[PDB]
RNA sequence: AUCGUAGCCAAUGAGGUUUAUCCGAGGCGCGAU
């Protein structure tokens, strides 16, 4: 009672889901913004991350990817033979020294905003893994606080049927999924195997989560045995 | 060697035991009973328990510790049970069932025996 | 798919198009049609 922490895990957590949608709309800004320059590039490079690196270290000049040590720490030697033989059969033009602070400013920002999503889960993952150390096993602390948020708290959680569980979270997209549906474990499956893999999960969790809202197993033991659990069942439902 | 849990209160003798199970059976019988901690935890939520039957030796036990603190919520009788196995056998099912949940019908042939539990169990929760 | 199901999984939840913060005992394999 009285300023619970797992309000500001869930808090934090959420930040994180405003900082990627901030960093993919940066992403198609900064492609949209370099096709100018190097139209073919994005089509060469598909991960965003990569990309942005990539335009970073180019701007203006295409002829800095011949021999270039810097650009070998973010693109593949193949690939990057194959951008630089694009390069010289173009098509874009240059741009402005004010259309290269745009992209500069743009990229510098991506970059700091994408250390900041990663240094704000580390904090999400040693906090859920103290409120809720087998339900986090599982589903990962992301998902958990999710979950933890629209329930109300560990006590409220665990005194759900998993079936209800399942479907926390659910919002015209995908009829009965919830946060657990969307997690990572579930989402890691092939289609038609996910409904079936929720209700397992969600099962698992609610006994998870059961056992963390009476502060037991607190290494992790019944966690890391449910996930054993149903990363066996996975393994049995595919080839 | 090894029995049993402390936590697992308040935990039927022998004769209790025996009496709970039967009527475990006949609830089933009699299309009243719920079985399964899930199911259970909804009849709880929705008021419609008589009171609520749990295996002692599930493991790890707080995967259904929450059921006496819904019961304690909702007035509600609840006991404990040794043995998992022998409430599946009860249950009418061929797995074994931590906790179930004999429901309210009105009207039911058996109003008597369930009250009858109902204080049984009462006087074990003092 | 249906009937038979002496092996496997399954109320610690089967399997869910309907009613999904809602439902609650089947599914798999096997044999026959
Ligand atoms: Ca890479
Ligand atoms: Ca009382």
């Amino acid at each position: 009672e009285a300023a619970p922490e797992y309000r500001v895990i869930v808090d934090a957590n959420n930040l994180t889901v405003e900082i990627e949608n901030e960093l993919n709309i940066i992403h198609k800004f900064i492609r949209d913004k370099y096709s100018k320059r190097f139209p073919e590039l994005e089509s060469l490079v598909p991960n965003a991350l990569d990309y942005i690196r990539t335009v970073k270290e180019l701007g203006n000049s295409l002829d800095k990817c011949k021999n270039n040590e810097n650009l070998q720490q973010i693109l593949t030697n193949a690939t990057i033979m194959v951008v630089s033989v694009t390069a010289s059969t173009t098509q874009g033009q240059q741009l402005s020294e004010e259309e290269l602070e745009r992209l500069e400013e743009a990229c510098d920002m991506a970059l700091e905003l994408n250390a900041s999503k990663h240094r704000i889960y580390e904090y999400v993952e040693s906090r859920m893994s103290f409120i809720a150390p087998n339900l986090s096993i599982i589903i990962g602390a992301s998902t958990a606080a999710k979950i933890m948020g629209v329930a109300g708290g560990l006590t409220n959680l665990s005194k759900m049927p998993a079936c209800n569980i399942m479907l926390l979270g659910a919002q015209s997209v995908l009829p009965h999924t919830g946060y657990i549906y969307h997690s990572d474990i579930v989402q890691s499956l092939p289609p038609d195997l996910r409904r079936k893999a929720a209700r397992l999960v969600a099962a698992k969790c609610t006994l998870a989560a059961r056992v963390d809202s009476f502060h037991e197993s607190t290494e992790g033991k019944v966690g890391y045995e449910l996930k054993d659990e149903i990363e066996r069942k996975f393994d049995k439902w595919q080839e | 060697e090894a029995d049993v849990n402390p936590k697992a209160y308040p935990l039927a003798d022998a004769h209790l035991t025996k009496k709970l199970l039967d009527l475990v059976q006949q609830s089933c019988n009699y299309k009243q009973l719920r079985k399964g901690a899930n199911e259970a935890t909804k009849t709880l939520n929705r008021g419609i328990s008589e009171f609520i039957v749990m295996a002692a030796d599930a493991e790890p036990l707080e995967i259904i510790l929450h059921l006496p603190l819904l019961c304690e919520d909702k007035n509600v009788p609840y006991v404990f049970v040794r043995s998992k196995q022998a409430l599946g056998r009860a249950c009418g099912v061929s797995r074994p069932v931590i906790a179930c949940s004999v429901t309210i019908k009105e009207g039911s042939q058996l109003k008597q025996q369930i009250q009858s539990i109902q204080q049984s169990i009462e006087r074990l929760l003092v």
